[PDB]
């Protein structure tokens, strides 16, 4: 029966289709039901309760931080001064190296996106008897820069968009967070996973004590304010890339390959102690020995130019004892031709040292000798289980 | 129509451009030069905060800059390479004075963010035995380009929007210049990014075409004067005057 | 389910459309986008301002040229004999070995395109003042070979399409450039990447002095004209191929393969000097040593009909020194069994050599003897650096 000769149909082969995208296309595929029309009904009892929008879940309030107001606070006082952008975290203590995070329904996205633009919100729930009363400000100052975050007073934030908060019978209240900038969208503060690729949020609001509180002594002085965030009426979301966030199931990292940082071959076990060479022996700093200038040579850390670094112990279980395990530490050249590990209390107080040694600075100003862990901490002084893994923590500054 | 009649007034129009306390004339119509549409208000984008700008105080004609126009210089030597957000406060602030100061700079001071529109005069007083020419051209964005020593040159702003000035019928150069920038707003002072480049919109600036052809013992030296105008604003980001940024060097 | 055994399509596989083309046809292919109805939209803002056609660009006025008009001009004398075609050059100053060049918007296209068959036009900004007058005149007449670019008077020109112009109290004027050609089209005059793939231009105009100026002594006698050059009324373009122009981002070259042209083995320094056998001494030539007929003795360049070749060095810091760097040389026998190296003053002078020599001359005429850098030049004698890396220039004649 008759010849189609016409000539045949053109076509360029692909051979996926397709990890992007799925808006609105129909999607051929072998599907392993039964049915060509076996779509997937969800009945009165199987009811669809969201509302699975970016939205919906900015929306929820959840909680972030909480200040403890007294009546010790000064007329000039200040309770946080948090940042205002939905990458806004809350430390949660403990133990592993890497440290979890507290984050809002107005964190996890957009920790999934790159830019959001939106505007925000804060519900300051101030627990309070009808016998307290007292004043709060909250100002959101655009153009806060890393140095100009301090140099900052209750009377300079009056300048900005700001509030003013009277509590008697009334104890919480919500202040929505303006967006100013320069940019329509604004890129992510936290950029996982690449270092550079990190912009800083957009601007911060401050919550200081306008008016001291006075409580009448048949009610505590000291006082919790709890605080919430979510996206508040408009906050925007605008293109989905790499979360900076990730799960809560395996905390686990397996350390690479095998670069994990320890102490020179030799330097094993080590205390915390001190050195007359270090702050006069008014801090502590690791010794692999109690003789002569035996301190811990580390190996040098290069890091690039625009970040910062220190150092967290894999198991706690291992770590130089003294009042506590010395889990953090800080790496710097000691001038004395090596570079010393120098234990810190916190990874906060780990960082906030590199962020003025790498910020170019030096060993011998006040600045970071407030981050050197004194010597009345060295305690028994037990030495570490010789030498346990540390793993190099990294930030930009 | 050719009569010449200068009575005890030398006759002949002056056209005035007040607009806002203060009046500049200009005795020759000027050779405009618009590199872009008008720019639309943003403020209800970027920033929702007190959206407003500044009528009768920052929408005046201030001095900026001024300089020396001679035979001496060659063919292609720029007289001028001004930033135009920009040198208006980086002008005044090498001065030996404050930004504060002075009323058409004032909101820079407290305000963070700025968006708006440029007006621009390149006066100049050349007699009518200077044979020279001049062109004040405009560029969008010049620092951010990497081999724009290429671009500065007198052959390479021709191509492009810009004015021209000769000397002799001197003579003025109009030069609209409303905002293009890559973000619709531009930052006062040092931000959480932008930590240099700070309130850069763009540059002006004036080459020679034709150097001043004297005659013998003809007049040497001439001037140029470059007044501008910032109209169509708008200010929003409140911040206090600790935060400000006195500008870069020239 | 119902079994079609009808016979099935067919079909001629191809693997990829299309590096042609993209008028009139949709594209398929695999957007990141996350949606299928993902185009960028242009909002008020971010206003579409152009207008991108060929007609948009080639209706710029670019400079191109700046004559020096003198009342010392004769009632017979020429000012610019520059070409009517849209590749019309104007070469700016150093230094590496390819230099740069200049072109009006209506130069960038059609260096694109093959050909043009456009109408153009000058615009002759005359800054004069009141007190200046004179007469210029303009024509473009159709037919200029190569000889026959000479031989040209202001009276001969006055026989085709010319204009003059009055000059007192009105400076500028614009000449529309006709287009007289055989061809409906115009080929490209500048063929990249192909010498001999290159066809001169249709004609050109030149702009004499009809009348000499007459300057009172309160207004000086020298005057500039600048000029510039746009696409007239109907520049039309007619079809994409391998543009003539290059970038001016990465102005470098790297020399294949090695063959970079150099002096032969043994001939090394060599300084710019003057030799009895070369126009009696009265004119620089390359030697390496001051004894009897050390000449610098160089490599043959083998040159294909309806072509010319000559030297420019790569790096200056490292030519022959006199009164200046001897950067560009010409290459010809020497008839004492060998060729010699014969440093020119600038590229165009090394050009014109060839357009001599090459031309089918000898080395003893008059014409080439004047291109020739004289023997006063030959300053204090540097050698070069070694035997540095010349590059051979080629174009046609
Ligand atoms: O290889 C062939 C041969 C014939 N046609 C016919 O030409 C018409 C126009 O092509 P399109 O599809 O519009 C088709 O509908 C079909 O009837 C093709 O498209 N492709
Ligand atoms: O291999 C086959 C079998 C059947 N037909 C049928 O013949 C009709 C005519 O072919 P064309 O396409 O016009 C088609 O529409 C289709 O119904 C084909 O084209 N090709």
């Amino acid at each position: 029966n008759p010849s189609y000769q016409q000539s045949p149909r053109h076509f360029v082969p692909t051979g996926m289709h397709s990890l992007a995208l799925g808006t609105n296309l129909v999607e051929p595929l072998h599907a392993l039901r039964l049915d060509a029309a076996g779509t997937t009904q969800h009945p009165v009892g199987c009811a669809p309760d969201e509302d699975m929008t970016v939205s919906s879940i900015a929306s929820r309030y959840g909680l972030i931080r909480r200040v403890q107001w007294k009546k010790d606070h000064a007329k000039g006082s200040l309770l946080l001064q948090l940042d205002a952008d939905p990458f806004v975290e809350q430390r949660i203590e403990g133990t592993n190296p890497i440290s979890l995070y507290w984050f809002a329904p107005v964190g996890v996205v957009s920790s999934m996106f790159m830019q959001w633009r939106g505007s925000l919100e804060y519900r300051f729930d101030i627990i309070a008897s009808q016998f307290h009363t007292g004043r709060l400000i909250v100002g959101y100052v655009p153009g806060l820069t890393a140095s100009l975050q301090l140099q900052m007073d209750y009377m300079k934030l009056k300048s900005s968009s700001y509030v003013v908060f009277d509590l008697q019978e009334s104890n919480s209240f919500t202040f929505e967070v303006p967006y100013v900038s320069y940019r329509p969208w604004w890129v992510r503060k936290y950029g996982g996973n690449y270092l550079p690729s990190s912009t800083d949020a957009p601007s911060t609001l401050f919550m200081y004590v306008q008016v001291p509180l006075i409580p009448m002594e048949a009610v505590s002085d000291t006082i919790d304010i709890n605080v919430y965030v979510r996206g508040g009426s408009s906050f925007e979301v605008c293109v989905p890339v790499q979360p900076s966030l990730g799960l809560n199931w395996n905390t686990d990292f397996i350390l690479r390959n095998d670069e994990e940082y320890r102490a020179k071959t030799g330097y094993a076990p080590y205390y915390a102690g001190v050195w007359h060479s270090f702050n006069n022996s008014n801090s502590l700093v690791f010794r692999w020995g109690s003789a002569s200038d035996q301190i811990a040579q580390w190996p040098t850390i290069s890091v690039p130019r625009g970040e910062l670094a220190f150092l967290r112990i894999k198991d706690g279980k291992q770590a130089a004892v003294g009042t506590q395990p010395w889990r953090t530490m800080v790496v710097w050249p000691s001038g004395h031709g090596y570079n010393i590990g120098i234990p810190t209390y916190n990874a906060e107080r780990a960082r906030q040292l590199a962020q003025h040694l790498y910020g170019g600075g030096s060993l011998t100003d006040e600045k970071a000798k407030q981050l050197f862990v004194p010597a009345n901490q060295q305690g028994p002084g037990k030495v570490s289980n010789g030498n346990p893994v540390w793993e190099v923590m990294r930030a930009p500054l | 129509m050719d009569n010449p009649n200068p009575g005890p007034d030398g006759e002949g129009e002056v056209e005035l451009e007040k607009d806002s306390n203060v009046v500049l004339t200009t005795q020759r119509d000027p050779s405009t030069s618009i590199p872009a549409p008008v720019s639309v208000k943003w403020s209800r984008w970027t920033s929702n905060d007190v959206v407003d700008d500044y009528a009768t105080i920052t929408s005046r004609w201030y001095q900026i800059a001024e300089f020396v126009w001679s035979k001496d210089d060659p063919f292609d030597k720029e007289l001028a390479r001004l930033i135009l957000p920009r040198a208006l406060l980086s002008s005044i602030e090498a001065n030996s004075d404050a930004i504060c100061d002075v009323p058409n700079t004032i909101p820079f001071k407290v305000h963070a963010y700025w968006r708006g529109d440029m007006e621009v005069r390149v006066q100049i007083n050349s007699n009518k035995f200077q044979v020279g020419q001049l062109q004040a051209t405009w560029y969008y964005s010049d620092h951010e380009n990497l081999n724009i020593s290429s671009k500065r040159s007198v052959y390479g702003f021709s191509q492009m929007d810009h004015a021209l000035i000769s000397a002799s019928a001197s003579n003025e150069a109009k030069l609209v210049i409303p905002f293009k920038h890559v973000y619709p707003f531009l930052p006062t002072r040092i931000v959480p990014d932008w930590t240099t480049g700070i309130l850069d919109m763009g540059a002006l600036n004036i080459r020679v075409i034709a150097p001043l052809r004297m005659s013998a013992t003809g007049p040497t030296t001439c001037n140029v004067v470059v007044f501008i105008k910032l109209n169509n604003s708008e200010f929003t980001g409140t911040s206090s005057g600790k935060f400000y940024a006195s500008q870069i060097r020239a």
